[PDB]
């Protein structure tokens, strides 16, 4: 999926 | 200790191109010729409209020191469609990593970006190029349909690389799977068989690779460094890779099996941020026939003598045991901020004594931070922790970046075909690479006897030359025998120095002299044939008269030391032999005055 | 004939605040900045600091691949996929030098926008170093306990992480602000803890880590490698900054370690600390201390933990 | 060397039924019991109007040696329509192949014929049945729409069969595609999930099967025999099959990946008409964990010592290298026309010595051609080419057909739960099957010391009991230690027999005698504990007076032999342990007289 | 006492010889495959006799010829078990095919050439399914059945095998459920091989031994590419020879005479039995040449032979296919 | 259709 710095946003 | 620092071969490259960022040898075979290899990651190329596309040059050993780039790919940025760039070869850092095995050459570009066939993106999947004779193929195992960061989009394949004993490639890509990193291995026979220029994501049958894991492993950098060696006795080389940001940044080093990529052993650093795993190497360092693991931690800081912390670095040495265990010993740096342990180069038997040796670099140490390299010799018990040689960087900072002498290096190849492994060192900070040649080693068996040793003052046997006086004499016989491996002549010129009653000082009176000189000292220019039998010279010494000195108790020591005339034993290229540093170049005996009795 | 340390088994003893808010403005911090907005700091802190000031700066990460997306649409706005009002990424930006006017800090924060990048770890040590060496831009007061509060929720990039981006030149540890902006964020690699610690100590700067998530334990396990620094976990329910900074300051002053420097080409400094009850001692205001030093032979300092004696 | 021949368990079926043509163990694990499975291809049944349909009997090991027939299919020939018979189950040779895995049994009738759904034909597609405890189903993958010799019409599916590690079947059919042969592998989970007694050609989702190829491969017989083993390091068992007529009758053996049926490796015989490939087997023989391949060539003839040919048969051993190619040795036969290599049965670790073993039969060799089996043990270096044990057939030919003892055999199952794999042997020619049990192996270390070893006649120290005399004495000490693996008694009993001055014969005076007996021999029944500490017994001997013998030069040898009390070491069933193969029957020491 | 053989002698480094008698009397047996694939070759076998005697008079000293046919085993899966095709394997092609059979003996060795001419003309064609044919079963029966065929005592026994395809092997019969090895005896109840459905084919070893024990030399008359198959098997069958029938036919007479010439020029030697333990033979030619024992000597006609045999640590020494066995014993 | 009956078909 989308992890990292932009993960919380989504 | 036998690396020739007098006349090293120096190679230069275009300014600012980081010439020397990566080095290696190249022995193509099918001919009696050899060459060097050097990487220039930031080098400007003729490729159409590409800036600093990187380049790898081939520097020749024969006479001149001239290098020519290797045209791996003269094309530009291919187009997936009209005005739709498929690749981005600018600032790709081609040549950041180099590696050669006989005829095959493998260079990579960790910062090569591509578009993906599915969307207009710029992803650094990294690509590599492989040449064999007249064939040249591209190899981007991370250039796949598995895109984006959660896939292989940022893998930067080729970051580190290595060959195997059976022609398998091993490739690191620390960006895969949100920087969990990845390892990939492919049969060289498949990289060429399945190559297709119109296909961008090639699939190979016999491929081994690590798979994505849980998110906790994010930011581990698996594939940051790589080495190979057998660690289960199967004969198949297994895969060793550093994982610097692993285990909450303690760092780790994974070992996978080379036949099914199944985990074998883990190493775990012991200090956070020490970057345990920046470098790794494998080689039998103690003649046991089992590869030994060397791991670098350039940013480790030890509690010094004053209970204070200071960054020095640290290498860990592990010896493979027959049981499968590892006898691990550590080794800290010497200078602060020198980044000791940045590079670790196996050397083979640098001195041909029976055990392999290893170089370890501290690229930011020495005078003015010009870089240093340390040579360590191996033994049956392990690695001798005191270095036998130190290579000091010669170039001062050019503009901004330090010289970085020792950041890369490669050994284990005898290029001048003299019998001893040679060494290459690189300093990309000034765009330089150096080839240090291994000097042959002469081993000397010296012997010294003094008979009689209990001297009797009233036993006056010999008469002084010419006169009729009589003195208490005794013989001093020194012997010299030597041989060596490699290119040498059949006769050696030594320089023997004997001294009688060494304990006595300048002002003190000397009690024993030589019969034919009447002096404590005796020089000799002896000349033995190489590998001959013991050649000896017999001398006659005597004592001063009974009434010339009072001390009869202090022993009378007899010291010998032998030097070797290096300038004359040179070979066809001026490479001078050196004396085996293992043995002491001096030996001492003793005789005493006899007192009273019955 | 004096300073604030006495003197200026042989033992020794000892006898104005500037805070700098160095905040991570990465995308993951979108919920913590909104709580950083709000005045009370001075309310609780006025009685103990005996007058104080505070600056403000922000950091994200190095603005190069692969730490950010080099795609034109998001290279300047890393939130293009979510069309969010994100400001451009940056290594470190200095917006407010140390100022005694509190309202300026409140305005500079409220005006702050959010950035974004890719990889979870953020380049914080890069900003911390510049904040320590750049004295003329920040204006660290001479005789004042210099504090640097770092606010983040994730682990930090290390020195050799930069090899991925092709950055291989070590950090030089100098100040590089042409127009209150860190320009070398794309040319020099991150600083090591040793380089960071030494430059932190050389400027008598104590660090306060304001962290939130599970990554708090990460910074906790690093305080042994950074003398003079302290860590504190922000409650995920937020609005706990004021209670943490005061608790961090209290514990920071109770810590009294000692360190050495240089030698006469060969000396032992076998220090042996004794408490009123590791060289420091907590839960000790102007109370006695004592450290026993042993000296030997085979020529120019003894540095207190972040304090202002050769 | 440790197979019990004194009292084996002999099973017998109906006469002329070829009882014993195919044998296997049955270990259900849902019953905590164990049985033997025996095939009777030409046995008569109760199936309505059928002749010699064949049976498979479940022979019980515990208590008497009595067998019962398994009921797979009690129906006769089905009808496709009124007076249009679909099936021809008569003379189908059901039970010609048996192969059991856990509670799952698979029998096949390679001569089953059927009508086909398109034509009044009679073609031998072959069929199989699969029982799993309470449910039994049919499995005929060659009973399909690919009819006629051009297809699977003559496939004879089930000629050879085997199970795999991951619940899959491997079935062979040497008749597919004008006798090119074929291999078929279906998941057992689907052979049960898709079965339907009103559907005659059943579709299987995950089926793997070889594909018809060029006509040059006609008359190849792929699927004549099958074995299983991993040969590419994937964990999944791969398929191995003999192709005896392939390559102009030189014979071949194909290996296919057990995951997509792609060719992996090819073996090839060296001699024409040797029938290289009649039998095959796959097992790790050198403790490396790499399945090694065994191939039989019953009709191979070797240029004998007299420069003349003679048909003895030949097996080829092939060790799987880690590199991936094989290290191959060859092993010939012994007796002429004995068909050495008709059957090859992995045995597991017959002596639990760390390396798996193997048996090899010569059905038509020995005294009066009654069939023999040859037990070969494996080593770290390969297969020890010297047979440690020979099993001889003990039945004269009833009539017409030879007993064929060893034509089929199965092993690697410890049926008596004593920790040692046992062996089943069938001799269909006399309708018999034997269960050979493996005896426990005792390892014995014996010790013998003699001190002093130089004896001084004038050194009279010990006093001879019963007389005022003194004599020159020396000590004789012997020790003993024993251990073994598996089910063994807690204590073993050895009968030691020491003799002094053995180099002398009756009449010649014995020089040294035992102090407390004045005799040259000494007998002791020593009792030590398996796996316990060694047990020693100290003795004392002496020499005769100087004036009682003249020879002082001949050495005084001390000879020891130690039997085992087998009868008492036997277990509840009378199975008595056996001493390890290479254990000395005697150990000797020496002492000499001292002259002047 | 006497020396009543054709080999010198009739009963250590002792030499041995043989007498290459010129103008032998010959007994030929035409054992032909009558499968469907041979449909074109039988029609060519018809008028071979009369000319055979014409060509064979020059080399033979009076001779005879018999005739028999073979197809395959009359069981599944070698034939079709369909009631309409069990007896007529050519039902789909409605051709006048006779029933299949393992082996049939129609004409014992007869010197009346017209009799052979009649027995062949009367011959029909059979058919079956699988390409390989059961020829070895018939060859064996033709060798051991001496009273039915009538092999002459003093006659170099020739057996011409005529086929166009490879042969079934011993263990091929497992497909048919036939697992009892061949016993190698004569099984002709009424000039018909009855055991063709109960005993498996004979192996080459069994076939060779029975051929030698009866002093029978074989001639393979093959046509298609499968000639090379029988050619590559002559190493395993001493006393046999092969010849490629020209696909244009009319080559039987030229092969049998050409094959006979080479057969008489061939003079190998073999051993038999022992005293429970080398017989290091070394054959020598008319021309100085060191020829291995089994090597024989070619291009020999009525000239001397030789070959000293060494014996060291009841036995028989047989010349290849000769009517004379010089036995030796101690 | 191949085998023995192929020539005829
Ligand atoms: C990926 O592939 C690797 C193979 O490269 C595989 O590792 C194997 O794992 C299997 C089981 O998981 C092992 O199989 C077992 O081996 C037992 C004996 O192994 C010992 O002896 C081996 C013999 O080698 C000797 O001889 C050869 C030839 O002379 C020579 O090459 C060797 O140098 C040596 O002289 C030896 O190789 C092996 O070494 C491993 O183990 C030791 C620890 O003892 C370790 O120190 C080594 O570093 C190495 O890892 C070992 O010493 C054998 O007894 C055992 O048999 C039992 O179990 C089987 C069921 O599996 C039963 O059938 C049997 O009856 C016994 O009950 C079993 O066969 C194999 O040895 C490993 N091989 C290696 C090289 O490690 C991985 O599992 C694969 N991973 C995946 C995911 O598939
Ligand atoms: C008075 O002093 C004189 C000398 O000033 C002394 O005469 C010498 O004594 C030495 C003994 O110290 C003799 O040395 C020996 O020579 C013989 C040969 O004759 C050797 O075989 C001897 O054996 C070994 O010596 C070496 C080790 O010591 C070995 O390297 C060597 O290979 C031999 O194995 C030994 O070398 C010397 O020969 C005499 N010389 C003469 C001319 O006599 C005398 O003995 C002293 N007397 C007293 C009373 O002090
Ligand atoms: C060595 O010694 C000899 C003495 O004979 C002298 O002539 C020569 O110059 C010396 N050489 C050196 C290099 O010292
Ligand atoms: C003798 O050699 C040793 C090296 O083993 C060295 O340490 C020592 O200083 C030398 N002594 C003299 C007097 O040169
Ligand atoms: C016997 O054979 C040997 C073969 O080596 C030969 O040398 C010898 O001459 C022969 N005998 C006679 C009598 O010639
Ligand atoms: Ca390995
Ligand atoms: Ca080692
Ligand atoms: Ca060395
Ligand atoms: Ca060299
Ligand atoms: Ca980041
Ligand atoms: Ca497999
Ligand atoms: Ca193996
Ligand atoms: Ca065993
Ligand atoms: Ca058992
Ligand atoms: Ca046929
Ligand atoms: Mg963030
Ligand atoms: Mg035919």
């Amino acid at each position: 999926g989308r992890r990292g710095d932009l993960a919380t946003i989504h | 200790f036998n690396l020739d620092v007098d006349s090293p071969a120096e190679y230069s490259g275009p300014e600012g191109s980081y010439f020397g960022f990566a080095v290696d040898f190249f022995v193509p075979s099918a001919s009696s010729r050899m060459f060097l290899l050097v990487g220039a990651p930031k080098a400007n190329t003729t490729q159409p409209g590409i800036v600093e596309g990187g380049q790898v040059l081939k520097c020749d050993w024969s006479s001149t020191r001239r290098c020519q780039p290797i045209e791996f790919d003269a094309t530009g940025n291919r187009d997936y469609a009209k005005d739709d760039p498929l690749e981005f070869k600018s600032h790709q850092w081609f040549g950041a990593s180099v590696r050669s095995k006989q005829d095959k050459i493998l260079a990579c570009a960790p910062l090569y970006h591509w578009r993906t066939e599915m969307k207009q993106e710029r992803e650094p999947v990294g690509t590599c190029f492989l040449q064999d004779g007249t064939k040249t193929v591209e190899y981007a195992p991370c250039r796949s349909q598995d895109i984006d960061a959660d896939g292989q989009g940022f893998c930067q394949g080729g970051f580190s690389i290595d060959f195997t004993k059976a022609d398998r490639v091993l490739l690191g890509g620390p960006g895969s799977f949100y920087w969990q990193g990845q390892l990939i291995s492919d049969q060289v026979a498949e990289i060429v068989s399945k190559y297709d220029p119109n296909v961008y994501s090639i699939k190979y049958n016999n491929q081994l690779a690590t798979r994505t894991a849980q998110a906790i492993f994010d930011d581990s950098y698996l594939g940051y460094s790589v080495a190979v060696g057998d660690f289960n006795g199967d004969g198949i080389d297994d895969f060793v890779s550093g994982v610097p940001r692993a285990a909450r940044t303690l760092g780790m080093v994974y070992i996978y099996d080379g036949k099914n990529m199944s985990s074998l052993y883990n190493f775990t650093g012991e200090q956070m941020a020490a970057y345990f795993g920046f470098s790794v190497a494998a080689t039998d360092i103690n003649g046991d026939d089992y590869a030994d693991v060397f791991i670098g931690a350039p940013l480790f800081m030890d509690r010094g003598s004053d209970g204070k912390l200071q960054e020095v670095g640290q290498v860990s040495v592990s010896l493979q045991r027959a049981s499968g265990d590892f006898q691990t010993t550590k080794l800290n740096g010497f200078e602060v901020f020198a980044r000791f342990g940045s590079a670790i180069a196996p050397l083979g038997d640098l001195d041909q004594d029976g055990f392999n040796d290893i170089a370890i670099a501290a690229p930011y140490g020495g005078e003015d931070k010009k870089g240093i390299v340390y040579i360590f010799n191996g033994r049956s018990t392990g690695l001798n922790a005191v270095p036998s040689q130190i290579l000091e960087g010669q170039w001062a900072a050019r503009s901004g970046c330090p010289p970085s002498f020792g950041y890369s290096m490669k050994g284990a190849t005898d290029i001048d075909k003299n019998g001893y492994p040679d060494l290459i060192v690189g300093a990309f900070g000034v765009d330089r690479a150096i080839l240090y040649r291994a000097r042959p080693v002469i081993t000397v068996n010296a012997g010294l006897e003094v008979y009689p040793s209990i001297l009797n003052q009233d036993n006056k046997t010999c008469s002084l030359p010419g006169t009729a006086l009589k003195v208490s004499c005794f013989n001093v016989r020194f012997c010299l025998k030597a041989d060596g491996k490699g290119v040498l002549p059949r006769k050696l010129n030594f320089q023997v120095e004997l001294l009688l009653d060494k304990l006595k000082q300048k002002g003190a009176i000397r009690r024993a002299l030589f019969l034919y000189s009447r002096s404590p000292s005796h020089s000799k220019n002896m000349t033995i044939s190489r590998g001959g039998l013991m050649q000896c010279e017999e001398l006659i010494a005597y004592l001063r008269d009974e009434s010339e000195f009072r001390d009869k108790l202090t022993p009378i020591t007899i010291f010998m030391e032998y030097r070797l005339d290096y300038r004359t034993a040179a070979d066809t290229t001026g490479l001078q032999p050196i004396l085996n540093q293992f043995t002491p170049a001096n030996i001492s005996r003793q005789a005493h005055i006899l007192l009273t009795g019955g | 004939i004096n300073t604030q340390v006495t003197p200026g088994n042989f033992m020794l003893k000892v006898h104005p605040v500037d805070l700098y808010y160095l905040v991570d403005v990465s995308a993951s911090m979108h919920n913590n900045i909104e709580k950083l907005n709000s005045n009370d700091l001075s309310r609780k802190m006025a009685f103990f600091s005996r007058d104080f000031r505070l600056g403000f700066g922000s950091y994200v990460d190095k603005t190069v691949s692969p730490y950010i997306s080099i795609h034109p649409e998001r290279i300047h706005n890393q939130c293009s996929d979510y069309n969010l009002d994100c400001m451009p990424p940056h290594g470190y930006i200095h917006v407010l030098s140390l100022t005694e006017n509190i309202t300026e800090f409140e305005k500079a924060v409220h005006r702050q926008k959010i950035s974004g990048n890719i990889d979870t770890p953020e380049g914080g040590f890069d900003a911390m170093l510049q904040a320590a060496v750049c004295e003329s831009h920040i204006g660290w007061r001479k005789e004042a306990k210099r504090l640097l509060l770092v606010m983040t929720d994730q682990t930090s990039h290390l020195a050799l992480d930069s090899k991925l981006a092709g950055i291989v030149c070590p950090n030089d540890g100098n100040c590089h602000l042409k127009n209150n902006v860190y320009v070398k964020s794309t040319t020099m690699e991150h600083p090591s803890l040793g380089q960071l610690s030494e430059k932190l100590i050389d400027n008598n700067i104590n660090v306060i880590f304001a962290v939130q998530g599970k990554q708090f334990h990460w910074y906790k396990d690093l305080l042994p490698l950074l003398p003079g620094t302290i860590a504190g976990e922000i409650e995920s329910k937020a609005a706990n900054l004021n209670n943490l900074v005061v608790e961090a300051y209290q514990k920071l002053i109770s810590e009294v370690k000692v360190q050495v420097e240089n030698q006469v080409q060969g000396i032992y400094f076998n220090i042996t600390a004794i408490c009123p009850d590791m060289e420091g001692c907590r839960n000790v205001s102007n109370d006695e201390v004592l450290f026993n030093v042993t000296v030997t032979m085979k020529n120019y300092i003894i540095k207190p933990i972040g304090f202002n004696a050769k």
